[PDB]
């Protein structure tokens, strides 16, 4: 409704064009449209696993069958199969349960825009149109963005743009913050602590009678 | 993005009262002189390959130690790096002149130079000389007589030569 | 904000290239415009007095329940008929912005983002504020192309309240 | 292609809104230019075969090595001088265009799209055609303000060509 | 593909492969002479663009009661809206190529696939043409009316609008 | 990504002279090597998953805390994390043995793995022994010969008991 | 960049698994290769002297125009004929570099990435190098099949620059 | 003598360019501003003799003894000495403002006078107290304003007393 916070746009190694032809390090960003094979589907298939969730969350119970099956038919457009996984139950309690706002921006950034945040204060700037429009229609709003369409185009997996000398996403950035690390180590259970017999300790009656003399 | 006149607008949305009447006799003053403003601009677009391409042979003759190996600019891939993005000075700064306010210039080529460079290892001394070759020579071209009917221009012209000291002193 | 100036930077932005003829022929449009804007503007700061008495008393005429019933959207008290003077003096300051800046730029980024979001929850009619505008459209008193300019943005307020 | 008038369109396109002002101004700052851009272009229409004679025999005198030297990409055969005034005449044409049009889309669409593509592959030094339009900007013989107007589309060639 | 009046000249003479004729020349001065009612035709009509949405809605619906009537296309309030939202999007379609003075603009965005549309939808085109002849005779009479400026007669220019209106019409009916 | 070959381009680029003679001599020894190279980095993948699963089985022998409820492999999920993964290492030992540099070692799997566990709460040391129990059996792996013609390879061993310290002593 | 070793690892890394055999085939490929790859070097090496000399040589004796035409890009001058020879004689390294890594990678990353994009602005011909190449492909002298492989960086070079 | 035209000279010969556009931007200021400094030169030198007598009002007064028998300034001859040099310090400061510059100040009133005012027995502090007296005369009417068109003069005037500060420096 109400249009974005404005946010000042820092200098990025993707915003800019960059006289790199082809150099190896880079992706091999890959194409719907090439494969007409069942041996192709299955590479481009798990090379999407391992960018929006990440290599080690790719465990196949989390997997979904029927979005699998589309790809192969070719029914929807892998643009179109991204939602499947950022509006996936199975990915939402992994990282919206574990996540503030503020890292679910960067987050998304990070793993379907491929690119890095510009600044702190353009997570901000898409943090209220994730409360309103709920996780979904923020996603919603980040893929039918006019630089998603443009630069990764209609059927491309995402991927980094420009990293010359850039850490690689997955290990640069956490399933989960360095708050929700913070609540693990305070329910860790500790042992022989006092803190435990506390809620016990006001249960028992203990009367006291003290002599003066 | 800002501009003359949406600065006063910003300024006067704050104390939230009428615009005076002085502040519009002020940009009166910004139309009449709003004709110039297209000249210098026009001015610079048309020589802005010939001003990389020249700034470029000073750098690199006056530090030479740049395109000599081990340099940061020696191979032919940074190299096409740190020539056409003398153009993004030139991009940003000819936008700053049109607009004639600093905004358009400070958070796109002027809010993160200074910080990328340490990741990089570009050195910001070198670059700060260069946009200073580029500012000595964009006045210049705008300064000289052909063909155009004479004017005054020396209070416009003193802006541009700011800019280039704002893109400059902001990095080195 | 939004002036056919910065419309024309934020365009070549987005392309990454030199301010071409295109967008600097935006320009001379905007400058020449002005001096037919800027005396549209004197025309509304030096009636600034009579025009927010007018269009407070010209609601009132059009709506005569909005005297009398008793709530805090109205204004049967005091302070309501003084949050009356308060807000279509807030409108002529916008218009006034928009024509001195050229623009739809202050119209937007001030007054009409939102404008039917708070409307619906202080349950404030905006057929209140269309002849509230309607009064200032007829009794603003300029004349020639200048007073032309003026009462776009009076139209151009009016179709973001409806 | 891009023009003035299509730059306030496809700007006002995107964002899904009404044609309002901001988009207003940058028409008639596109057609006040034209009466000094039309008769711009009506200096070089009807000096037509004046500068393609003058523009080729501006490059053989600049490199005269070009008329020598045995080669399909230069002028030592007729069918190279004959595929001489065919490009600089192509040039003339698209100026022209680019001057009616008022922006540089003729520019952009029909010439330096791939311009710096093409010359990679047959050879063709882009310093050739320097030389060629600065015989062009300093003999097409327009005078005033519409000359100027003119002129930057000469330049704005060359510093596509570099 | 988004195209003026002089780029429809430029793609013209781009195809024959010479240089601008005289004549040409001559019409398109004129143009610039007409430059300023064109002008003043657009941005009549955008000002009074939310008005003649409500005003042309009422008499479609009156005419045909069967639309929001129950089991109608555009009876609930969804649907009633994006009809609504929709009746914008003919006039915004139609002031560009007003302002642009050609139908490049209004046929590849508004007119390409809109005859298409509606099979896949249910919803009736020729209800749909009747609303656009309804805008037409009241986007020609408010622009047609002389208060307060100077007057002199376009009919040549206005005539331009209606057949704009008139070719959004019968391209989906 | 850098091989032992682009180690001396890359090094001889800076100099910006001719690649002189004992280089290529100290190279067509990398030639005559390089059979053996394969040898022992065909053989690691060939007992890739046996070495995941038996250095596993001694980490979480020898600290029982971290299977043992409130660890931090306690549940499935982050089990299959700290079991799997130990495969990454050795995705990208493998790659520098056969690249025969540690420039691919260094920035993908060496890069963050210091960073990543301060906002994770895994432990480093643990990690860091789970490393060193794959070293002592994957340089045991390509020890022994059983239907290999015999050579010596002990210069060439030492690489890898490197390039495990490398990867150990980066994170713990 | 790029080396067939390399081209093996970053291939099985994206599919995040272990080098099987296809990645292992490729390593054998490069190694037997640079014993008919590392003399092809040595006589490059032991020869540098000479094919600088021969190459530029060779290029004023095709044209004969750049050593007389006043310019900073010509070699009228003494600096130019000594950045005449640091030209070429920074070729002769990335040959040597790309025929020791025994991949395109040197001559991507350290020659022909941008080599389109400075000679647009710095107006140095193309061409030039094409006949200072072609000198040093004739003159070489290497046999066998080291000079096959000697040959392909060459004419490798030499569709980068067309 | 020098002057600010010619001084901008004499550094620039010393260095040996071309004079700088913005050089020429501030000489150009200075012509703009010249046409002020005319009409506030020509107040001063017409209430020449009008200041040094009612610095005299003052300069006596407050220091009594120096016309009082013993003080040097007692007798007829030794008072007209102090009228005949009262004025010399207005004759060269009105040079000074005329060159704009006060290098025609300090070869004559500057060079050797506190040489001459031991050697003599004259008080030396005793000038300065009254050239600051002089100084808010001279100031007082060349900022005064009657029947004549109103421009900020601030910049003329402050360095206007500059100079007389610099004539009561190097006598005190
Ligand atoms: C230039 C005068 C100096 C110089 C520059 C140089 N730069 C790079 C690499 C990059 N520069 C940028 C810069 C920007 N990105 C932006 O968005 C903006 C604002 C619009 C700027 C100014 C980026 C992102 C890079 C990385 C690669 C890329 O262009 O995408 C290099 C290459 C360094 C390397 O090691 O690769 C060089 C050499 N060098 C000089 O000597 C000058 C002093
Ligand atoms: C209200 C009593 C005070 C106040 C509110 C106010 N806030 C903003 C701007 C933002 N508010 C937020 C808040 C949240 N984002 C979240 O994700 C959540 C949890 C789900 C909350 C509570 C954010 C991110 C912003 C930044 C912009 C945005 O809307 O997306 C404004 C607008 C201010 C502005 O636009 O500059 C206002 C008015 N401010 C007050 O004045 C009250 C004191
Ligand atoms: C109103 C006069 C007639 C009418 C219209 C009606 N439209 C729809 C649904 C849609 N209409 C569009 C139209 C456009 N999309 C475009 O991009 C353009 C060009 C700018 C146009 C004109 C689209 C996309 C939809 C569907 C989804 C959406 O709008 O977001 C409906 C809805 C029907 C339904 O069952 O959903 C109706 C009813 N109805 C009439 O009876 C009139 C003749
Ligand atoms: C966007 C396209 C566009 C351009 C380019 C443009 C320029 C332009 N510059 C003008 C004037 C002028 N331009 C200058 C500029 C200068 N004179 C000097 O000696 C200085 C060195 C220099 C400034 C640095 C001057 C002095 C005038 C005199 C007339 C005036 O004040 O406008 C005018 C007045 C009207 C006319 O010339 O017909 C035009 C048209 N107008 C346009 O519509
Ligand atoms: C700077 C431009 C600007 C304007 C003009 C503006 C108006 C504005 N008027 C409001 C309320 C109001 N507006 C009015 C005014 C009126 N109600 C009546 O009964 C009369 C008919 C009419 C006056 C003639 C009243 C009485 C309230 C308080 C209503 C309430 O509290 O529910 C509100 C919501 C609450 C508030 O903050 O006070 C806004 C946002 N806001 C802006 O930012
Ligand atoms: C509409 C804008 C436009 C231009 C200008 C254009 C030029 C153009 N000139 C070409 C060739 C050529 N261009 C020239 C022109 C020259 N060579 C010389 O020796 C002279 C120095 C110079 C003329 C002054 C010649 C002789 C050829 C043929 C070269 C060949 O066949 O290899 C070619 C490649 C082959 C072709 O289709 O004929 C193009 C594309 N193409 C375009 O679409
Ligand atoms: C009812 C039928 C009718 C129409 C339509 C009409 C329009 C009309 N607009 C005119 C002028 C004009 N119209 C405009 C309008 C604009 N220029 C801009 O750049 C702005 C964007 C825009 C306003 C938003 C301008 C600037 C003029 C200049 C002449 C004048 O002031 O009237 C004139 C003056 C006389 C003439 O052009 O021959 C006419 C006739 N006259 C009529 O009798
Ligand atoms: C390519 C280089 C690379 C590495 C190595 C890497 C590691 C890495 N391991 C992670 C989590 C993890 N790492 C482990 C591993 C361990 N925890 C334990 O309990 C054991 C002590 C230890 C293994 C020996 C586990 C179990 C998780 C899941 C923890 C969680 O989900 O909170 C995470 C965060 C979530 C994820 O995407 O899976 C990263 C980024 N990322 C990289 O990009
Ligand atoms: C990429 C797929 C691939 C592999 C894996 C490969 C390995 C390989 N290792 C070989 C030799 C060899 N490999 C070794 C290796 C060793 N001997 C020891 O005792 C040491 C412990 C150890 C090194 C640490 C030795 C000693 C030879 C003898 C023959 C030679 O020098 O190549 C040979 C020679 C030809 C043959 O065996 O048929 C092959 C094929 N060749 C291939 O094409
Ligand atoms: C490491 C690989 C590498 C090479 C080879 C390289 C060449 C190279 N030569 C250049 C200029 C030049 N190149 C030459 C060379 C020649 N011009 C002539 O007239 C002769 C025909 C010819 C030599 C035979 C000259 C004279 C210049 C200066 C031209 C100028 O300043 O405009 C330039 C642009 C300006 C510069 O930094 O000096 C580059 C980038 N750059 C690289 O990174
Ligand atoms: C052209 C620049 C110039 C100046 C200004 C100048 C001053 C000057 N004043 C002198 C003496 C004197 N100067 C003064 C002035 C003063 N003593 C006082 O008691 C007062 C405080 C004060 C005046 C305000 C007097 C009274 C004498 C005579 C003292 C004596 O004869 O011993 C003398 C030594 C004797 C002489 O020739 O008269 C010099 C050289 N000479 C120069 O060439
Ligand atoms: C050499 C003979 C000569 C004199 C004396 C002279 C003075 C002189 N002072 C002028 C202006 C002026 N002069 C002043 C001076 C001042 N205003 C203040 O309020 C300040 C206190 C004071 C400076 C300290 C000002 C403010 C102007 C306004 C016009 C201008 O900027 O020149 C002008 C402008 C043209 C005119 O007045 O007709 C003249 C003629 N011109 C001559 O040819």
């Amino acid at each position: 409704s109400i249009p974005l916070l404005e946010y000042k746009p820092s200098s990025q190694n993707q915003r800019v064009p960059g006289y790199e032809v082809p150099n190896e390090d880079t992706p091999r960003i890959y194409r719907i449209e090439d494969a007409a094979y069942d041996s192709e589907l299955k590479e481009l298939i798990w090379a999407t696993y391992r960018q929006v969730f990440s290599e080690h969350v790719i465990l196949k119970f989390f997997r979904q069958g029927n979005l699998e099956s589309q790809l192969k038919n070719r029914a929807i457009s892998v643009r179109d199969f991204v939602r499947g996984l950022a509006k996936s139950e199975a990915f939402k309690t992994l990282v919206i349960k574990s996540n503030s706002n503020y890292r679910l921006v960067e987050l998304a950034l990070k793993r379907l825009l491929g690119r890095a945040p510009y600044n702190k204060d353009e997570e901000i700037a898409w943090s209220i149109k994730i409360a309103t429009n709920g996780w979904d229609g923020f996603v919603d709003a980040l893929l039918d963005s006019e630089e998603y369409q443009s630069n990764f185009g209609e059927n491309i997996v995402p991927y980094q743009r420009r990293r010359y000398k850039d850490r690689p996403f997955n290990l640069v950035t956490p399933r989960y913050g360095n708050y929700w690390r913070d609540k693990l180590e305070s329910e860790r259970y500790i042992e022989g602590d006092i803190k435990n017999f506390l809620e016990l300790a006001k249960s028992i009656e203990i009367k006291t009678v003290t002599f003066t003399p | 993005t800002l501009d003359v006149f949406t600065k006063v607008v910003s300024q006067a949305d704050s104390r939230g009262e009428f615009l005076s009447n002085e502040q519009l006799d002020a940009l009166a003053n910004v139309v009449k002189e709003g004709n110039k403003r297209l000249d210098v601009v026009n001015r610079i677009t048309s020589n802005a390959s010939a001003i990389v391409t020249n700034a470029a042979r000073a750098l690199f003759e006056e530090q030479p130690q740049l395109i000599a190996p081990g340099g940061n600019a020696y191979t032919n891939r940074r190299m096409a790096a740190c020539l056409r993005d003398m153009e993004i000075i030139l991009r940003y700064v000819t936008y700053a002149i049109l607009a004639g306010d600093a905004s358009v210039l400070d958070d796109r080529c002027l809010n993160g130079l200074r910080e990328t460079y340490q990741a990089l290892g570009t050195p910001g001394s070198s670059v700060a000389v260069g946009v200073q070759k580029m500012k000595d020579a964009a006045v210049g071209i705008a300064n000289d007589p052909n063909g155009i009917t004479k004017g005054d221009c020396s209070q416009l012209i003193s802006e541009v030569a700011s800019y280039f000291d704002r893109a400059a002193a902001a990095v080195g | 904000v939004k002036t056919p100036i910065t419309e024309a930077i934020a365009a070549a932005d987005t392309q990454g290239r030199f301010l071409g003829n295109t967008e600097l022929q935006s320009a001379r449009g905007r400058y020449e415009r002005a001096a037919a804007s800027l005396e549209a503007a004197r025309g509304l700061t030096s009636n600034a007095q009579r025009l927010i008495d007018g269009a407070t008393q010209a609601v009132y005429q059009k709506f005569p329940y909005t005297t009398q019933t008793p709530g805090p959207q109205f204004a049967a008290d005091s302070r309501g008929k003084s949050k009356c003077a308060r807000d279509v003096g807030h409108y002529l300051r916008i218009i006034t912005y928009s024509l001195v800046a050229g623009g739809t730029g202050p119209l937007d980024e001030y007054l009409i983002a939102g404008l039917a979001e708070i409307n619906s929850t202080f349950d404030l009619s905006p057929s209140w504020y269309v002849e509230a505008l309607k009064h200032i459209k007829a009794n603003h008193g300029l004349s020639g192309q200048a007073a032309n300019e003026a009462n776009t943005y009076i139209d151009y307020a009016i179709n973001a309240l409806s």
